[PDB]
RNA sequence: GCUACCUAAGAACAGCUAAAAGAGCACACCCGUCUAUGUAGCAAAAUAGUGGGAAGAUUUAUAGGUAGAGGCGACAAACCUA
RNA sequence: GUAAAUUUAACUGUUAGUCCAAAGAGGAACAGCUCUUUGGACACUAGGAAAAAACCUUGUAGAGAGAGUAAAAAAUUUAACA
RNA sequence: ACUGAACUCCUCACACCCAAUUGGACCAAUCUAUCACCCUAUAGAAGAACUAAUGUUAGUAUAAGUAACAUGAAAACAUUCU
RNA sequence: UCUCUUACUUUUAACCAGUGAAAUUGACCUGCCCGUGAAGAGGCGGGCAUAACACAGCAAGACGAGAAGACCCUAUGGAGCU
RNA sequence: ACCUCGAUGUUGGAUCAGGACAUCCCGAUGGUGCAGCCGCUAUUAAAGGUUCGUUUGUUCAACGAUUAAAGUCCUACGUGAUCUGAGUUCAGACCGGAGUAAUCCAGGUCGGUUUCUAUCUACUUUCAAAUUCCUCCCUGUACGAAAGGACAAGAGAAAUAAGGCCUACUUCACAAAGCGCCUUCCCCCGUAAAUGAUAUCAUCUCAACUUAGUAUUAUACCCACACCCACCCAAGAACAGGGUU
């Protein structure tokens, strides 16, 4: 039977270096080639169309920092970097169950070494280098961006809400006071053995306890969503978001952030750039940080009230 | 939830973990080779970089004495430590405490490792060498190598 | 397995495997009663009026 | 508690039989390149570890001839000799230890 | 028990009664005792009957053993290659008589669960059953549905 | 030979305050108020903490005596080889 | 119409019973409640009322890849007014 | 109109579906008398038959490879360290 | 102690290596809802669900396991005491 | 007195709750001896909630402070192989009484052992569409004779619950947590009204029909079939998962 095999098993003294030069500077030209999509063969840019939904991104959450107002209110901001994103492929409406046309969006770059055959083949065929995680984004079909593009930070404005999501830290077995918050029984005056018990899990006549009962587990490993998070400003220099408020997941995790869902937040995507912000056309480059008219930024003059 | 936790919990207690590495640390300065359990050795691994670091900053240092008097408990390794082991890796930085592993332990089937300092007039260990250059796969990438240098 | 062997569409359209593989249309149960603007003119004439209604009234 | 009833041997066979409680084939094998025994990837071989730690035994009684007693342990470098093989001029200050033998092919 | 026991279909060893009708009985092979009273009634069977039983059915060839035994028997050997053996021990002159003449009438095959009693080897003649006998066709063959 | 009581001749009780003391704190020792562990346990009654006494109606080493319709008992109908 | 009854000899065993229809007593003209009387069923096979002891049909024993039968399926939809 | 039983008819044979109790026909192993001589016969006899008494003894399963149980460290196996 | 719990260490715990029990066990190929039933069904009736199999938890049920209820009644069964 | 005495563990309390509505509150309507605020009664509505303390062991019960509300009932008077034994089901003893006495009391009181290593069923993130109070304006208006005093629309702040987080504070520290911070979006049907026959008026319609009237044929997550010795990990009991450029 064949052994297993890794991709410097068999390699010399004097190749390994030479391998990681080699396919370091590959992907290095790979993601500078990608660089003006505008001039390459773009895909029909269209207007904003009030029943419209556009394609989001995938950031890393690097950590969070105070922020305040011009009122004096301190909040806390989430900065989430926007570091390698690229749309990777498109499936039209009829394609995958006749609702909403999607895209798929991949997460920062990883090693070639480490994923499986199909998923190189995929990128080669791309021209791009692997990503860590992929995401699948339900838009409306004059929304459509071409595969290979990039995905910026500054295709969200100071001024929007988004709703990002990932997977949250997870806790392990956890028992039933930390998991589903419980009440233990109490802790000197008699009791034997019993100070963070569950109790009772069910009545006498039923002889079975329902699906839907809360017991000791695994908990914290799944996917949740926080709804209504403002961003409050944008760094475009280093493509950082600055959601507001806590994001699900551990620092230098991956989320997914798309705009909102609320019924408050319908249709205000008509001041935002719609395909996709792309930094060619524009003609004028934005500044290094775009702030909410409500922050007070780091240069001011100290605010006093009246 | 031991999440971002390092140093493992080893005898009974925190104050006998600190005397398990010191006794390891101790036969590693007199002996300069051990073979012991693969946790035990990494975290005495730990510790004896930095007793290096210690013996290397120097003999009239008052601190540096002092952990060389906390950590060797033999007290005739202390001018060792500072007058063979610190000159030795004059030059270095960080590169010493090899460690590699050994099968297994004979009755209760541990993980065991073997960690040497470097320098050590002992014979080698039976290190495992990269492959050669003269291979197929090598070869190969030799001529690879050639041929993006010629192109440059 | 007899359900895996039922195939049920809700409107005129039958994928085109579906339609080359069938036989004989069994006839339907009801009779579909035949609502009064398909009544063919000549089976009017047919039906004979059963009352005089009196001439001053107004329906 | 207790148990209600005698669990049979299919039941017992179908539970400590699966895949999940048999023995796993490994294929880390292979023969070590010099003296052809068998070693596991990732680990020292076993014969050729089982030589260096006879002979390092023996530099170590040596060792503890020259030193006398405990609490000695020198401050200078050693270094070994064997049959012939005059000390080189580079080793001039450190300990020479000298057992009897010829200087084996791995130690140089 | 039918599901403890094997099962045959019913059949004819050789065909039998279409052409000519052959006595499937080989060989009867006793084994009686002189002393031993055991034997008395096959000792009387063979005294008085198995003479005329000799020359009643001649397809069959009889031996007599008179072999010292505790319990006498009778073997039965069929022309499909099948070997019965029942034993006369204790029995009747009638029981003995009537034995042997229903060794003589049956045939070889195993006496176990006769499954369907009936063996028509064409048992359609106006053509078995498809579902489409009592089918009407259409013009041009078309199916529902269809448009040309 | 455990235990209830008795007889013979013995042994032990650091230190401090000692009011003089079947006195006070408190060792060794005797007993077992409360809690927790244990419940096929270390143990067919233990362990750890917390407790009462600890110069006396004290504890204890050895031998002997009282036996069942009875012995013994600061009466618990308590003990008399689990 | 029927074929059983009486007497003699010798024994064991049952003699702590339920439900249904009817005439009653007690209770609440309550109970799957208690007690008598008449009859039936069960503690014996089978079919039926959904599964069902006591409700209906049916008893004297087997093989059959024949047939005629007994009991055997609940029906109802409604308020104008001088 | 059909379906629908162990009821009835049909071919064959018929002692072959109740608790306690009673009556009857047989019958394996064992010993003895006489036969028998690859395991039987006629009689006499009895420690004469086990799907069941938290039945007795012994073997092995289930719980289960589960609860539980171990050896302070390096080394020249002289010694050293906590 | 609690409002209201949280963090760390050890024992315990999970895996690996060695040795290796005990109660319990009619057989089980061992599901849910409604109804029925010796009156509280995993095994009956009508529906629903349904590829096989490891490992760690919980204790709603198996009218769960140990002790032929210690409370109530009977025995022309005992014993202590007055 | 029908299963259970070769044992169905008994009252309250703790944890966890499931369900019914004959509704305590939040929703929407009819009537009123409904001028307004409080009220009474009836229909519909079970998605959500329903406090903390003193005494009695109490479930019952009295009282204090609240709240929109501190609902009824069933679940072996829910749940003791999850916990307590406070009384209530022994052996010691005291008091009152009965009995000559032993001894006794639906009389009181002090003390009085709660054993199980989970074999079988069931279950062990259903990924998500939260409620309620209060403040200002209206307004000191509608309403009355005065006292008194609203609905509706709008704005803002909160409390609880669910899901997450470590930048400040705090236990603490290369982590885990709350006492800390962030987010939290659709209805619900009882009636009130037009046209119009049976019955040429009239009639909201188990007459054909038109409105308040239906949120949904809802959108967000998650959906790449195989490099895998070994190392690390915010992943984890083992297994599984992510990175190794
Ligand atoms: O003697 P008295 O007991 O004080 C009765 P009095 O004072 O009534 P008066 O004048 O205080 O009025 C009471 C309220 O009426 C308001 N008012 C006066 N004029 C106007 C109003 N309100 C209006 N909206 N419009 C007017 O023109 C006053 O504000 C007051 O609050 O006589
Ligand atoms: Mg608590
Ligand atoms: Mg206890
Ligand atoms: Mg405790
Ligand atoms: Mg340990
Ligand atoms: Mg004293
Ligand atoms: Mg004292
Ligand atoms: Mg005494
Ligand atoms: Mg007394
Ligand atoms: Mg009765
Ligand atoms: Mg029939
Ligand atoms: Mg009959
Ligand atoms: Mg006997
Ligand atoms: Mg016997
Ligand atoms: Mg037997
Ligand atoms: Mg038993
Ligand atoms: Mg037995
Ligand atoms: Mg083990
Ligand atoms: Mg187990
Ligand atoms: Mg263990
Ligand atoms: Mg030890
Ligand atoms: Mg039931
Ligand atoms: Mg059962
Ligand atoms: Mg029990
Ligand atoms: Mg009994
Ligand atoms: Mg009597
Ligand atoms: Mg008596
Ligand atoms: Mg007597
Ligand atoms: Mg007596
Ligand atoms: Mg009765
Ligand atoms: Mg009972
Ligand atoms: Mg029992
Ligand atoms: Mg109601
Ligand atoms: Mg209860
Ligand atoms: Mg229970
Ligand atoms: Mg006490
Ligand atoms: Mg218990
Ligand atoms: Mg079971
Ligand atoms: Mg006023
Ligand atoms: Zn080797």
């Amino acid at each position: 039977g064949k052994s297993g095999t890794w991709w410097d098993e068999h390699l010399s003294e004097e190749n390994v270096p030479f391998i990681k030069q080699l396919v370091s500077d590959e992907d290095k030209a790979q993601l500078a080639s990608k660089l003006c999509p505008l001039k390459d063969e773009p895909w029909p840019i269209h207007p904003w169309e009030p029943g419209s939904f556009r394609v989001g991104l995938i950031a890393l959450k690097l950590g969070m920092m105070p922020l305040w107002t011009k009122d004096g209110q301190k909040h806390v901001v989430t900065l989430l970097q926007v570091q390698d994103c690229h749309v990777l492929k498109y499936t039209s409406k009829e394609n995958c169950n006749g609702k909403m046309a999607t895209l798929s969006v991949g997460g920062k770059t990883v090693s070639r070494f480490r994923k499986a055959t199909s998923i190189l083949e995929f990128y080669r065929e791309l021209g791009l280098p692997p990503k860590q995680t992929v995401k699948i984004f339900n838009i409306t079909d004059n929304a459509a961006i071409k595969p290979g593009t990039p995905l910026y930070a500054a295709h969200f404005r100071p001024g929007q809400y988004v709703d990002v999501t990932a997977k949250t830290i997870g806790k392990g077995f956890q028992g039933v006071m930390k998991r589903w918050g419980f009440k233990g029984q109490p802790a000197t005056h008699g009791q034997t053995k019993t100070h963070r018990r569950p109790g009772a899990v069910a009545t006498g006549d039923i002889g079975r306890v329902w699906p839907g009962t809360k017991m000791p587990g695994k908990m914290g490993n799944i996917y949740r969503t926080e709804y209504g998070l403002k961003v409050w400003r944008i760094n475009t220099k280093h493509n950082i978001i600055y959601v507001n408020g806590s994001v699900p997941g551990h620092k230098n995790c991956l989320v997914k952030v798309k705009d909102s869902k609320l019924p408050a937040y319908k249709d205000l995507g008509k001041n935002l750039p719609f395909p996709t912000y792309f930094p060619d056309g524009d003609e004028e480059e934005l500044p290094e940080d775009l702030y909410d008219e409500n922050v007070c930024q780091p240069g001011a003059p100290s605010i006093t009230f009246a | 939830i031991s999440h971002g936790r390092v140093f493992r919990r080893m005898g009974l207690g925190p104050e006998s973990r600190i005397h398990l590495l010191r006794n390891l640390l101790t036969g590693l300065v007199r002996h300069e080779r051990i073979e012991a359990p693969w946790a035990r050795v990494d975290e005495m691994r730990g510790y004896a970089e930095k007793l290096i670091d210690y013996g290397k900053l120097g003999d009239t240092n008052e601190r540096a004495m002092r952990m060389a008097d906390f950590w060797l408990t033999e007290k005739d390794l202390i001018p060792k430590l500072f007058q063979v082991l610190a000159p030795r890796y004059k030059d270095q930085t960080g590169g010493y405490t090899r460690m590699l592993q050994i099968p297994n332990r004979s009755l209760d089937r541990a993980k065991m490792a073997v960690i040497e300092y470097k320098g050590n007039c002992l014979p080698p260990l039976p290190l495992p060498r990269r492959d050669s250059h003269l291979t197929l796969l090598n070869q190969l990438l030799q001529g690879l190598r050639q041929d993006l240098r010629q192109s440059q | 397995t007899m359900m895996e062997r039922l195939h049920l569409f809700p409107d005129e359209y039958i994928p085109e495997d579906i339609l080359k593989n069938l036989v004989e249309e069994l006839p339907q149960p009801r009779k579909i009663p035949k609502r009064l603007d398909e009544y063919t003119q000549e089976e009017i004439d047919a039906f004979p009026r059963l009352w005089t209604p009196p001439e001053d009234y107004r329906l | 508690a207790a148990p209600k009833n005698r669990r049979t041997i299919e039941v017992n066979r179908c539970r400590r039989r699966n895949p999940q409680k048999l023995i796993k084939v490994k294929n880390n094998i292979d023969v070590c390149p010099e003296c052809g025994h068998l070693k596991q990837k990732h680990v020292l071989c076993a014969y050729c570890y089982e030589k260096v730690c006879k002979e390092t035994a023996e530099i170590r009684r040596q060792i503890g001839k020259q030193e006398g007693g405990p609490f000695k342990a020198p401050t200078i470098e050693t270094v070994v000799l064997y049959t012939g093989e005059t000390p080189s001029e580079q080793d001039q200050g450190k300990r020479i230890i000298e057992r009897d033998r010829k200087r084996p092919s791995w130690f140089t | 028990t039918a599901r403890g026991t094997p099962s045959r279909f019913l059949a004819s060893v050789l065909h039998n009664g279409l052409g000519r009708y052959v006595q499937q009985l080989q060989r009867l092979s006793f084994s009686v005792s002189r002393d031993g009273a055991s034997s008395r009634g096959a000792r009387e069977f063979v005294e008085r009957e198995v003479i005329d039983f000799a020359r009643r059915n001649p397809g069959v060839v009889i031996y007599v053993n008179s072999r010292p035994c505790c319990v006498p028997r009778v073997v039965a050997e069929y022309l499909n290659g099948a070997v019965r053996e029942e034993s006369i021990h204790c029995k009747s002159v009638e029981e003995i008589s009537t034995l042997v003449q229903k060794l003589a009438d049956q045939s070889g095959l195993d006496v176990i669960r006769i499954r369907k009693p009936f063996h028509t080897d064409n048992p359609s003649i106006q053509g078995q059953w498809h579902p489409f006998t009592n089918k009407p066709t259409t013009f041009r063959g078309l199916r529902p549905r269809e448009v040309q």
